[PDB]
């Protein structure tokens, strides 16, 4: 081939091996595929219903699966779905003071980024950065009916 | 006892690793077409359409007029993959006039189907950005061949 | 229910669902009508497989 | 109190309607849409706080997601995300909750 | 009595309008939401103006 | 669609010339040309028929 | 490098914009604008040519 240091022998062909490549580079330029953490946690990351016939990104399913695809369209980087596997999200140690989940991931270097329902807190601020609130909530209270007529 | 050996088998090879569909074949009828019936035998089998041209009986004094015609009906599929399969003094005439219609920068690809592709000048289209591939068969990194250029 | 679309579509009690492939499916999927668009979403994650 | 969530959802579900539980407000309004349909958001939410993404300090992605994100919420991406996760996926629809 | 944003929408007898130039308008204007686009729909052609 | 049919043994003749159509009936080919000398055409047309 | 295809677009700031050669970037599709001081169709400059 015809690269910009000039011609480059990139494989030999014969009648019995046909085309044999002997390559130069690997690599080469892979920069590289995001790391991306998250806690399998309903209904942000959910394992799909046939999550061992599918792999790859798409055996999992959630908010935060669409809100990947979503981020990574704007951005343009190839993300890699992985789980925290812990599975909460830190929240660390008193005298350890280690951090643990989805956090500790970010800062240790095992993980580039991290999207997931992660309550913004200042304890978390000081060690990572947050981006805007995609989803605002609260403390609410849950009932029943009941009623049951009654 | 012919010392050149079958470069056809090896063409066809080169056009099965890049994964090529539809491609433009120029040929000379001067130096014959032997590997054109070759690309033309397993473009029924491989499903390829070819668009042969003929670039052998032209005239001297109308190259500039025919060339650039040329490369007017390569754009009514919006031909990007050519093959050169010319001697090595008619390729630095197509090599010339591409450049000049600037037919060579990021997205197109030629294949020099000759046993020499460092034999012609091709520092011309090396930093045009089209990708350009070929064969050769003295290979000038073998010490028996250092031995005999120096 | 009164006969029309939109009153099926309003409820959820007596079910509704087409073919699993063919010309009927594929006209709620890229339908821009509100009307259609809200029986696509609910076919499109009705379980069980309507 | 209660050891996990899991418990706290199931505890409401046994006292006849004597027993409330305190969460927040994205994980109770998606207990309310999924079966067999027993839960109910009632009120307001009691403090303002958000989920965020999460990216290291001086990294390269740190600056443009957080861009990202605003971009999604002005298009109506993010809300019809969590309307597509939350209601259009819900088994208890939100028509389920008009008319019987 | 207080019913929610949608049911808003399903009725015509109690009209419903934002300011005529902010964040709020342009809300449901490029709201591809289908209970909000059928409430920008109808601002948009409420007369008198809303 | 170019075949080079004159370079055929006469004894894998069978098998050839109906590997040859298995390959016309990638595209479905329905209009073929025989530029072959009278003698061969009565040999492609044999196998047609077959 | 192949910075002449449609597209581009410059502009030759100097007084002798046919006095070099320019038909190299001719046929490259790239439009090409320029300066000229002599005037090679007034007559006083014909009879200077001939």
């Amino acid at each position: 081939e015809l690269k910009t240091n000039g011609p480059r022998k990139i494989g030999y062909w014969s009648e019995v091996d046909k085309m044999v490549l002997t390559e130069d580079d690997t690599s080469g330029l892979e920069q590289k595929t995001v790391v991306v953490t998250t806690i399998l946690e309903s209904p942000y990351v959910m394992m799909k219903k046939n999550h061992e016939m599918l792999e790859g990104n798409e055996r999992y399913e959630g908010y935060c699966v669409d809100l990947a695809a979503e981020i990574a369209k704007h951005c343009g980087f190839k993300y890699k779905l992985t789980i925290v596997g812990d599975g909460k999200y830190g929240a660390r140690d008193a005298d350890t003071k280690i951090w643990n989940g989805m956090v500790g991931e970010l800062v240790y270097g095992k993980a580039d980024i991290a999207i997931a329902p992660l309550t913004i807190t200042l304890v978390r601020e000081e060690v990572i950065d947050f981006s805007k609130p995609f989803m605002s909530l609260g403390i609410s209270i849950m009932i029943k009916k009941p009623q049951k007529s009654k | 006892i012919q010392m050149r050996p079958d470069l056809k088998g090896a063409l066809l090879s080169l056009i099965e690793y890049y994964q090529w569909d539809k491609f433009a074949y120029l040929y000379d009828s001067d130096r014959g077409l032997s590997t054109l019936q070759a690309v033309l035998d397993s473009a029924a089998e491989k499903k390829w359409q070819v668009t042969a041209i003929n670039v052998g009986n032209i005239n001297n004094d109308k190259k500039d007029e025919t060339y650039r015609s040329l490369f007017q009906d390569l754009e009514l599929k919006k031909e990007r993959r050519v093959i050169l399969d010319c001697e090595r003094d008619k390729v630095n005439d197509i090599v010339d006039q591409v450049i000049t219609i600037g037919k060579h920068v990021k997205g197109y690809h030629y294949i020099i189907a000759n046993l020499g592709f460092t034999d012609g000048d091709l520092l011309k289209i090396q930093f045009g950005g089209a990708e350009v591939s070929g064969f050769q068969i003295v290979d000038y990194d073998d010490s028996l061949v250092s031995k005999f250029i120096e | 229910p009164i006969e029309s679309a939109e009153d099926l579509s309003k409820q959820t009690e007596i079910a509704y669902g087409t073919l699993d492939s063919g010309s009927t499916k594929e006209f709620f999927r890229r339908s821009k009508i509100a009307v259609f668009d809200k029986m696509w979403t609910y076919m499109r994650s009705a379980e069980p497989s309507v | 109190f209660v050891r996990t969530t899991a418990e706290g959802v199931a505890r409401v579900r046994k006292s006849k309607g004597k027993y409330a539980y305190l969460l927040e407000s994205t994980m109770n309004e998606y207990i309310e849409q999924r079966k067999p349909c027993d839960t109910m958001k009632v009120g307001g939410n009691l403090d303002s706080k958000g989920y965020g993404i999460a990216t290291p300090k001086g990294s390269s992605l740190g600056t443009p997601v957080n861009l990202a994100v605003l971009k999604l919420s002005e298009q109506g991406v993010l809300d019809k995300l969590k309307n597509k996760w939350w209601y259009d996926k819900g088994e208890c629809g939100a028509k389920d909750s008009g008319s019987k």
